[PDB]
């Protein structure tokens, strides 16, 4: 058996790479985690031998640690590879961007002596630069998982574009709930206030999954985040609080000044 | 619905046709008035009901921030 | 006339989106900036009406500010749109990741009252996560242009995976040379030494452009960077110098501790 | 020849997996020369560009700068 993890992108049908589509087409079996029923239909027309990974998420109000969900997803994928199947894992966006299942499956497959590789895809971050017309290189880019930012010590560079991913679960420590609470997001606001004013304009971004759908680009002051409608697919963009300032220290070592820059 | 969306999402000629006249293209592909109204209001829940899958529940978080 | 900016990804032929390929196919004219002759041949087969933007770079050892190169690229694209052509700009990777030309063209086209949009693509960073089996979410991610890191005040979080892009021109202040000097790279090493030890393992990464080609994944101590072989396509990956540490202040406001984390 | 093979292999998951199992066999069958195969196996992208018909395709790929707008 063998494993190839691919991404389907955010948009229905068209945002997959030509090669990645081919991998899905020719696979013995596909393990899927796609955004909606239109995407699921499109996959099943491409290759009818599909196991939906959606089933491993907590069902009907059960208490389930997402760590157990992901373990079950990885085990399901590996059971097909161990059986001898040419296996493809088809995750939405990029299969290895804020997604542990493909990395874990590939690590486990290599350790058990199976061919395993990941094919890059178009992530939600890739869609943001396009939709907002922002270049990550303009003043730099930082990405953190919102809950990791709250639980561990991270220091943002406020000259960058900062992305907080999974903002809808920010502070949800149990890994058993589908969303956080207004009081948790107020604590995040107060934490961000170290670098960003309360009136600092932030953007709730949602890339479209359908070709008839506009992206969500909601501009609001940071102070209003805890009252905002958030979904699991919501990303929080925090544009720069400060303009770029000259590094006179390093310019001095290079023997130049700002007037010398091309 | 699913047939139209899948074509439109892959075909740059149909995409450019759609962007010029969305209502004319949706009607030419047989979309109902209520399907068109769902598109123009951006009601993604209604389109999911009309296609057959809003019974399909979809949670898309595949990672956590607790480490280990 | 109208503009669509697309990406071709890093790999020949296979790493473009299905829809992005369709946009090239149906274009009246294509302005291209692709990695090599194989990719140029592939594009010309898809659509014969191609203007190679490569021509606007300094030729035959001339002294030319890249700002003038980029202005000339944008002007060439907009001249097609103004004439009334359905115009596609096809840049390698993602057309809006560390690429000013597409964002500038789109800005200028909208201001002149033309339809302009950007389609996301698979960037060199998206390739890196797959090829190295690193998730940007695992401890977070930061990206800077290497020269901007030296010339302006940027502070890395050393718990993150840090990417310095265009490392090969680090410190080349004129924007008229194709590469920097070892002395400039040695100054960058000393600057980075505020956060990273001199013996800190860094990675020189080059995503493959051909399907028969392995990526470059060269591990070396930071100290050895100034003697390393760099190319314009080289990206410097600086893995975390420190493990994640518990944010006691926020945890207390949440009323939890490390032992409560799921 | 060289170009047509690479363009096909880059897009076709069936040919890609055939190539992975037996690179030399798949390259011989698509008509690659011994010198072309040697360039591939030694990772010499420079020589491969020569055997394709380079005619000096010089390719500088920097489309941004860090000096601020
Ligand atoms: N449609 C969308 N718009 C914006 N962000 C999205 C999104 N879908 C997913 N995300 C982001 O990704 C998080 C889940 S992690 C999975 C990311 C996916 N691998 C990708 O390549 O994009 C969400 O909590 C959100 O922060
Ligand atoms: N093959 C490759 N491997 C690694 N990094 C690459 C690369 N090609 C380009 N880059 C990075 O990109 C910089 C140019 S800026 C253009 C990046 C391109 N739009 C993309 O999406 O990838 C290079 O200096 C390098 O840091």
């Amino acid at each position: 058996g063998s494993l190839v993890c691919v991404g389907t992108g955010l948009q229905l049908a068209g945002q997959i790479s030509v090669l990645s589509r081919s991998y899905i087409e020719h696979a013995d079996i596909v393990f899927s985690l796609l955004p909606d029923g239109f995407s699921q239909r499109w996959l099943t027309k491409l290759n009818p031998n599909v196991i939906n990974l959606q089933q491993f998420y907590a069902q009907n109000g059960e208490v389930k640690n997402r760590r157990d969900t992901y373990e079950q997803m990885v085990n399901a994928i590996l059971d097909a590879v161990r059986a001898g199947k040419k296996t493809v894992c088809a995750l939405y966006g990029h299969p290895g961007v804020f997604a542990c299942v493909s990395h874990m499956a590939i690590t486990r497959a290599k350790a058990e002596g199976f061919s395993a590789k990941m094919e890059p895809g178009i992530s939600a971050e890739a869609c943001l630069w396009a939709d907002l017309g922002i270049d990550p290189g303009n003043s730099g880019h930082q990405s953190f998982e919102a809950s990791q930012f709250m639980f561990f010590n991270h220091v943002p560079d406020p000259t960058t574009h900062l992305l907080l991913w999974q903002i809808a679960i920010a502070g949800e420590h149990t890994l058993t709930q589908f969303h956080t609470s207004s009081d948790r997001l107020q604590i995040l606001v107060e934490q961000l206030n170290q670098w960003y004013p309360l009136d600092h304009e932030v953007v709730i971004y949602e890339a479209a999954n359908l070709p008839i759908q506009a992206p969500r680009i909601e501009r609001l002051p940071l102070a209003n985040l805890p009252q905002a409608h958030l979904m699991p697919i919501s990303t929080l963009l925090i544009p720069p609080a400060k303009k770029l300032e000259y590094n006179y220290a390093i310019l001095a070592k290079l023997g130049i000044g700002p007037e010398d820059l091309g | 619905l699913s047939d139209f969306f899948t074509q439109l999402g892959q075909d740059a000629q149909l995409m450019e046709d759609y962007k010029q006249n969305p209502e004319a293209v949706m009607r030419a592909h047989g979309l109902t008035d209520e399907q068109i109204n769902a598109v123009m209001t951006g009601d993604m829940e209604k389109l999911k009901t009309l296609s057959g899958d809003s019974s399909y529940q979809s949670y898309l978080v595949i990672s956590h921030g607790n480490g280990d």
